[PDB]
């Protein structure tokens, strides 16, 4: 499921990001915990700003978010999605 | 008694005009006021606990164009459930990543729980620095 981003396929990570974006949770706590997990998986310096306070012109749509993460990891010497 | 916050009460108070930078002020000074527009909607309603009041405030901001315009879509989805919206990373502290409702005169010192003139919106970084 979730130890590091390399345990995620790109589809499954898109699932996680879609859930966060829609706040499709049962409590604020569960949402907070998912967003925390996301940050931990991506390791991106912006943390939860990738989802909530995107840069000017950045696609903050779910697919948009996964691309941004995907391109940053690649460009930063980190492992990518499973497979 | 256990907590004064869990005792039912009616929201009172006027709040204050706010503009496009409202949540930006939550990160400064004593925080941002509850907007006069939210107060007009919640004033006189009875809440069973302060948590309840807090969920009402965030559902109201979700339906308010001025207040909601710019909250990005993912924050709009959160406040539409009545959750507190996320702050920018730099104002988050630890597991505290959303906007917090602070009582300007502490409840433990006699400040009113649901008096919206005693209530401020703050980021976790400012709530702890305002302490
Ligand atoms: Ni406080």
């Amino acid at each position: 499921l979730k130890a590091s981003i390399s345990d995620y396929t790109e589809a499954e990570f898109l699932q996680l990001v879609t859930t966060i974006c829609n706040a499709d949770t049962s409590s604020e706590e569960e949402l907070v915990k998912l967003v925390t997990h996301f940050e931990e998986m991506t390791e991106h310096p912006s943390g939860s700003d990738l989802i909530y306070y995107p840069k000017e012109g950045d696609d903050d749509s779910p697919s948009g978010i996964v691309n941004t993460v995907q391109q940053w990891r690649a460009a930063n010497g980190k492992s990518g999605f499973k497979q | 008694m256990e907590s004064k916050r869990n005792k039912p009460g009616k929201a009172t108070g006027k709040g204050k005009p706010v503009g496009d930078k409202w949540l930006d002020d939550a990160g400064k000074d004593s925080g941002a006021p509850i907007p006069d527009r939210i107060a007009d909607k919640l004033r006189d309603k009875e809440f069973k606990s302060f948590d309840d009041f807090r969920k009402a405030v965030w559902e109201e901001v979700s339906k308010d164009p001025e207040l909601s315009k710019n909250l990005n879509p993912s924050n709009k989805s959160s406040v539409s459930k009545g959750y507190s919206p996320f702050t920018p990373k730099n104002q988050q502290v630890g597991g505290r990543k959303v906007y917090e409702l602070h009582h300007d005169k502490p409840i433990s010192q006699g400040g009113e729980v649901y008096d919206m003139d005693n209530i401020r919106v703050t980021t976790p970084k400012r709530h702890i620095d305002i302490h």
